């Protein structure tokens, strides 16, 4: 047990400070419609070569 | 779409949905704690006693 | 909530290997079908070449035909064999996704009745205080 | 002929699902005024509740 | 939480309500296979219900 004990803490140490530092509202939204945004352009290039 | 680790959009929904709402949640649980007092009762049969003595001077005052 | 925060975020990335795993799955399945299928047009292809053989007056090579076929055909039930039995896993790995999905809802409804009960242990350390 | 009409009904699948993904993109703009409306309001109240 | 859970559960009314029309709309139109499975829902959602 000791072991994953360990894992335990190490990975709450790190996502405490992770969910403390990066979590948002007005950050989430901005970024969140600017990625989705961009992808529809990558899937549409895809496409456009599929359908040629 | 089926979600991945990082998908753009349900990622920013797991925390902006929940967060948001639990905010809003919280100043009514403790709006309610603040509003529980019974002086604040008092006060809400006040305005309608005031309502009513006054109209009382304000309909004598006017009579003449 | 650190103990179930850590816990809901490993839990819900398991599920996205075992629906990986599960695709890799149908892709045996497919895979194999297709393999299968082949074998039966290749038997099919066999049987005419083999019968055109016969008509040409060339039994010798309509005979090395046959031997492709009945190769072929074992070859086919091998591949039958697999095909059956890969299948029982397609079922059995959906069967622990469905699961899956109605526990990591129960875990999430955990943690709020587990700040209910920790929020009263600590009210009345809190009362004890006086 | 065979591939051709395989990879064509592969390729409708996936204008048809850029269909669907412009309208979720769309209900995603429409979230954030609401959204942030909910939380000015809420971040008003932490304030004046906790004086 | 009390009030969390509360629009949980009747969150899960309204979506046992939902599949209900879903699951009577499609047998109006034929499709008893879809229905039998937006049941399946129903109970789904009614154990979470309970459980709630």
């Amino acid at each position: 047990m000791g072991l994953f004990d360990r894992i335990k803490r190490v990975v709450s140490s790190n996502l405490n400070d992770l969910v403390n530092k990066a979590e948002d509202p007005e950050k989430m939204l901005e970024q969140a419609i600017l990625e989705m945004q961009e992808d529809l352009v990558q899937l549409r290039q895809g496409v456009a070569q599929a359908i040629a | 779409v089926r979600g991945m680790n990082t998908s753009s959009a349900m990622s920013a929904f797991e925390r902006m949905e929940e967060k948001v709402l639990m905010q809003e949640s919280r100043a009514q649980a403790l709006g309610e704690l603040a509003g529980a007092d019974l002086e604040t009762q008092f006060a809400q049969l006040e305005g309608g006693s005031d309502v009513d003595d006054e109209l009382a001077a304000l309909k004598a005052q006017m009579l003449p | 909530e650190k103990m179930l925060e850590q816990a809901i975020l490993e839990m819900q990335e398991d599920l996205v290997q075992l629906r990986q795993g599960v695709a890799q799955a149908i892709a045996a399945q497919k895979r194999s079908e297709k393999q299968y299928n082949d074998a039966q047009n290749e038997i099919n292809k066999w049987q005419r070449n083999a019968q055109l053989a016969l008509q040409k007056g060339d039994e010798n090579l309509a005979r090395q035909a046959l031997e492709r076929k009945k190769t072929y055909t074992d070859t086919s039930a091998a591949l039958k064999a697999s095909l059956d039995t890969q299948s029982t896993q397609v079922e059995t790995l959906k069967r622990n996704l469905i699961q899956l999905e109605s526990k990591i809802s129960e875990a999430k409804t955990k943690k709020e009745m587990l700040k209910a009960r920790i929020t009263t242990a600590k009210a009345q350390e809190q009362l004890q205080g006086m």
